């Protein structure tokens, strides 16, 4: 268990563009995907600028805690791929001890400037001895899809890398009756030149 | 201005003579684990 804090476990996320071919075909990339050890540490000072500030910004959100519920995801985005038919969608998965109404905050950032953010409530499944938790297929948002748009067509992968450094993602999931941090996940960006996406996971610690 | 104009951002790598967005530290100079930047 990689993102996990005391209390919640993301086992899945994926960010996918699935084209239809025809009624019975149906063509899925993977933007991104991930799917017990200790990982390595990040200065959470070092990211304070990629991200919202003031109340329930990221720094309010890391001094209020739990610490351990804070992790910084480096994704390898892969971008190659055929860009009417189209669906860019969104899917996580999570488990828990606890029996939560839970609350999916994802803000997209641009020079640490929140641009949109998307709201999702979940409720629990009993499932082989715990609570699980899906976010199934939710549709990316327009400016996402926009920007998805605009990077593949730039000319160069330079190019896609130094507008990549400014473009974030925050996704904070929270207890709705309690407001307790769960999982608190920063996600920066790089475009996979290997042929596909890779990831690094980071805990964000003080100093 | 405005710091989340989408086609300021792409314009800013497109025509770097005409950019016009926040100046930042690129993330290769700051203190990071030493693979940050080296997929696995
Ligand atoms: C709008 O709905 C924003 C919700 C963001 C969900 C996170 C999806 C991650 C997108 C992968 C980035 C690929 C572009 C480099």
């Amino acid at each position: 268990r990689s993102v996990a804090s005391s209390k919640l476990w993301m086992l899945e996320f994926s960010a996918f563009l699935e084209q239809q071919q025809d009624p019975d075909t149906y063509n899925k990339h993977l933007f991104v995907h991930i799917g017990d050890p200790y990982l390595a540490a990040v200065d959470i000072r070092q990211i304070y600028d990629k991200f919202p500030e003031k109340k329930g910004g990221l720094k309010d959100l890391f001094e209020r805690g739990p610490s351990n519920a804070f992790f910084l995801v480096k994704f390898w985005a892969d971008l190659n791929t055929n860009i009417g038919s189209s669906f860019y969608g969104v899917s996580s998965q999570y488990e828990s001890p606890e029996n939560m109404i839970i609350t999916c905050s994802t803000k997209v950032c641009s020079f640490g400037k929140q641009v949109v953010e998307k709201v999702e409530t979940e409720y629990a499944r009993y499932e082989n001895g715990h609570y699980s938790y899906r976010i199934h297929r939710s549709p990316l948002c327009e400016y996402m899809i926009n920007f998805i748009h605009k990077l593949k067509h730039l000319p160069e992968k330079y190019m896609m890398n130094s507008v990549l450094e400014n473009f974030t993602i925050l996704q904070v999931v929270t207890n709705r009756d309690t407001q307790e941090t769960l999982l608190c996940i920063a996600y920066v960006f790089e475009v996979s030149a290997s042929e596909g996406a890779q990831h690094h996971i980071y805990r964000l610690v003080k100093e | 201005d405005s710091e989340t104009d989408l086609e300021a951002l792409f314009n800013a790598v497109m025509n770097p003579k005409t950019a016009n967005v926040p100046q930042t530290v690129p993330m290769r100079l700051r203190k990071l684990p030493d693979a940050f930047f080296k997929p696995p």
